[PDB]
């Protein structure tokens, strides 16, 4: 199951 | 930037016995970058049917993928894989070897 | 699971004592909670984090410490000011498993009330010349721990309490609205029994 | 014995199209079981492996969310990355992004992952104690920051040592059958002469899983790594792995050499010996 | 900084009826949300979008539609309208960082069987007791609006022509004297000195949002839409 939060460079 | 050579390796999943279904693999690894072009040969022909694996990469960022077609090897057919990537000036040949 | 609990019903405080609202929570994945809070017709607003070490983060004398063991995230301060009345939100932050989302209770009214120094109750009867037998009561600088009463009859109101300011200088005072159509009854009882 | 997952992360800024290209794959150890392809028709989450097909259309939703969000996110670094390193629009770079869990043969976490890499170089990853990052130059410290003002590592853990942890032990009890099992190397030697006074041994290793082995080359007895050669571990297709290394020795002394064969499914290590 | 725009701010439907409430944000955010909140409680999720031209459903999608046409843009849709819809809407937005949202001003929707119970208020302004003014040098003038329905409504002060703040206290919510009818009140406080001066000019307003002019209306009566509603009265001796 992938992560649910979507940190950005 | 980075760009780093593709190592290929043509085989089949099974021994190969000539009149026998098997699989020919093209697997081509440590490349950089990603796009490349592979093509799986049958008597200098190119195969038609050839799928291929899900762009995936090792641990050192390096690229792989597995091309494959269904085949009955037989004593005479040749095959090969040929593959061109930026690092390539020319498609570079590789013929399949059960002898290896 | 995936779930907040707060305090529920209206929360009254006297200005000057601590703030205390409760929050708890079950959560699947180590937990991620964060204070809003909504002033009467303003829009809802982050106050504060659970991050930042152990269980305290933090805004404007709120704080909140979050203890794991006991599922509890709960809002604090030390001085309850009246700029503090508002709807403050508990809300728990799902993202490990599933799509980012905020998951928030239902919320808990905070009333701040006034300290009256030297209240000087008296109930008045209004008038409204452009009706001619229309009038109304007014209740009108009280404690603010007194009960005013709801009303019991048909026909007849009662407001809640409210606090007015004047600004000459400090003159909180709180006052309650009694109205109806009701032939005749006067303001003598209306606001009977805290 | 021990197990991971793993999610590997794809995208290619095109300048020749009107979009970038993105890729998702997922793998429980040596296994996919999943892909995203944002150049596909489908625009879904898809099943690569058998025990995957048992999870409810919540999951398949769920995933296709998620990994649309990552696609979005990834394209958007392209941008951002260029502008970091002041790079022009018509050049195509890449960003790589890998995380994921691994777990010891308990099923308890034994470690996280969670890196990236831009144009085939390390950019940003996360630390062995899972609270800190490595950011080697200056663009990345730029992404630390960033990171480090939304929590990024402490959230991260919540998913490494929960989410990851317990979705690979579900994924390893529904594929069972696939993922637990031991396939023991089958192995060989091939002799070929090269020239008069020379011959190569080929030692092969064949239908074994996982895919961790070791080959090794010995003279005497003696390690011989810095004259082997041998092959990346390949797939075969039908799950399993093949390997081979090889060494030159002057002809006439084939048996002084032996090939040395360790693989979990082995329960002791081979030795072979042309003959 | 992060700021949120939401119109209509108020809208009063029928059953059945279509129903879009609109929000717009410039903060180059591309996380968008529809939350409900209801009595002045909760704030349930409805819909929500991750990148201009996708939409995802929330914890209660049932009866709303969503669109996100560009990443400035989110619409949320109730195509036919029920009572069970009455609330106040929030939507929000937020960058990746989407633990923190920026919340808009919110729309209060009310969602009726028939509009013929929509009816403005009826102002009246209370006179000061002359008791108060002589025993506290202090008049409270009272402003009690009645007799309207939807409570989509706002109480302000007037003052020689000013608007003030000062001194005002007015009812948070609206009161139910009825099913169909709401009052509000509201308090203005000034000295004995200040009242007893005929120049002063005091006037209660209450601002009614109604119907629009799409709104269908009978040849009957008068269409109950949006209006201003002042009593006003001066200083005496």
């Amino acid at each position: 199951a992938l992560w649910g939060f979507f940190p950005v460079l | 930037m980075i760009q780093r050579t593709p190592k290929i390796q043509v085989y089949s999943r099974h021994p190969a016995e000539n009149g026998k279904s098997n699989f020919l693999n093209c697997y081509v690894s440590g490349f950089h970058p990603s796009d490349i072009e592979v093509d799986l040969l049958k008597n200098g022909e190119r195969i038609e049917k050839v799928e291929h694996s899900d762009l995936s990469f090792s641990k050192d960022w390096s690229f792989y993928l597995l091309y494959y077609t269904e085949f009955t090897p037989t004593e005479k057919d040749e095959y090969a894989c040929r593959v061109n990537h930026v690092t390539l000036s020319q498609p570079k040949i590789v013929k399949w070897d059960r002898d290896m | 699971m995936d779930s907040v609990t707060q305090t529920e019903g209206l929360v009254t405080l006297t200005e000057g004592l601590p703030v205390m609202l409760n929050c708890t929570y079950q959560s699947t994945y180590s937990p991620f909670l964060f204070w809003y809070v909504q002033h009467l017709n303003e829009a809802p607003k982050l106050l504060l984090k659970s991050f930042t070490d152990n269980k305290r983060p933090e805004h404007q004398g709120f704080h909140a410490t979050l203890h794991k063991s006991s599922s509890s995230f709960h809002l604090q301060k030390s001085s309850a000011q009246l700029s503090d009345s508002a709807l403050y939100y508990c809300a728990l932050f799902l993202a490990s498993s599933s799509f980012s989302k905020l998951v928030f209770g239902q919320g808990t009214s905070l009333s701040v009330v006034p300290n009256i120094q030297n209240p000087e109750p008296a109930v008045y009867q209004l008038k409204d010349p452009r009706s001619q037998d229309s009038t109304l009561c007014l209740f009108t600088d009280f404690d603010s721990q007194i009960n005013v009463p709801k009303t019991m009859e048909s026909g007849t109101f009662i407001t809640d309490k409210t606090v007015l300011d004047m600004k000459a200088m400090d003159s909180k005072s709180n006052g309650a609205i009694a109205w109806s159509n009701q032939t005749s009854f006067t303001c003598q009882d209306i606001f009977k029994e805290t | 014995g021990s197990h991971s997952m793993r999610y590997f992360f794809t995208s290619v800024s095109r300048p020749g199209r009107g979009e970038p290209r993105f890729i998702a794959v997922g793998y429980v150890d040596d296994t996919q079981f999943v892909r995203f392809d944002s150049d596909a028709a489908s625009q879904r989450m898809e099943p690569r492996a058998p025990w995957i097909e048992q999870e409810g259309p919540e999951y398949w939703d769920g995933e296709t969310r998620k990994v649309k969000a990552h696609s979005q996110t990834h394209r958007v670094d392209l941008g951002t990355l260029r502008g970091y390193y002041n790079q022009s629009e018509a050049g195509s770079h890449t960003v790589q992004r890998m995380y994921g869990c691994d777990v010891g043969s308990d099923w308890r976490f034994l470690r996280g992952y969670h890196q990236y890499a831009y144009d085939g170089k390390d950019y940003i990853a996360l630390k062995e104690d899972l609270r800190s990052w490595t950011a080697a130059d200056m663009a990345a410290q730029t992404t630390k920051h960033k990171w480090e003002a939304a929590h990024v590592a402490e959230q991260l853990r919540a998913y490494l040592e929960g989410t990851c942890v317990e979705w690979l032990r579900r994924y390893l009890e529904n594929g069972k059958e696939t993922l637990q099992r031991t396939d023991a190397p089958k192995t060989h030697m091939t002799h070929h002469a090269v020239s008069d006074h020379e011959a190569t041994l080929r030692c092969w290793a064949l239908s074994f899983y996982p895919a961790e082995i070791t080959l090794t080359w010995q003279r005497d007895g003696e390690d011989q790594t810095q004259d082997t050669e041998l092959v990346e571990t390949r797939p075969a297709g039908d799950g399993t792995f093949q390997k081979w290394a090889a060494v030159v020795v002057p002809s006439g002394q084939e048996q002084r050499y032996t090939c040395h064969v360790q693989h979990e499914g082995l329960p002791k290590p081979l030795t072979l010996r042309w003959e | 900084e992060a700021a949120v725009t939401q119109s209509p701010r108020s809208k009063v439907a029928v059953t059945g009826g279509k129903v879009t409430l609109s929000c717009h944000q410039t903060n180059n955010h591309d996380y968008m949300y529809w939350y409900r909140q209801d009595t002045g409680h909760g704030l349930r999720l409805i819909h929500y979008s991750y990148v201009a031209d996708s939409t995802e459903k929330g914890d209660i999608p049932d009866g709303y539609k969503a669109s996100r046409p560009s990443q400035e843009n989110f619409s949320l849709i109730l195509e036919l309208a029920s009572l069970s819809q009455t609330a106040v809407y929030f939507c929000a937005s937020s960058d990746w960082v989407s633990y923190e949202q920026y919340f808009g001003p919110g729309t209060r929707l009310t969602v009726l069987e028939d509009l013929r119970n929509v009816t403005p208020p009826k102002v009246s302004l209370f006179e000061p007791s002359k008791a108060e003014i002589a025993n506290k040098q202090k008049a409270t003038l009272v402003c009690l609006a009645r007799g309207f329905f939807p409570d989509h409504v706002e109480l302000s002060w007037w003052v020689n022509g000013k608007e003030v703040h000062s001194g005002v206290s007015t009812d948070p919510q609206a009161y139910k004297e009825s099913n169909y009818s709401y009052a509000l009140s509201s308090r203005l406080r000034v000295s004995a000195t200040f009242w007893h001066n005929p120049r002063n000019h005091f006037r209660c307003q209450v601002q009614f949002h109604g119907l629009s002019e799409e709104d269908k209306w009978p040849e009957g009566s008068p269409k109950p839409v949006t209006q201003n509603i002042s009593a006003e009265a001066w200083g005496r001796a």
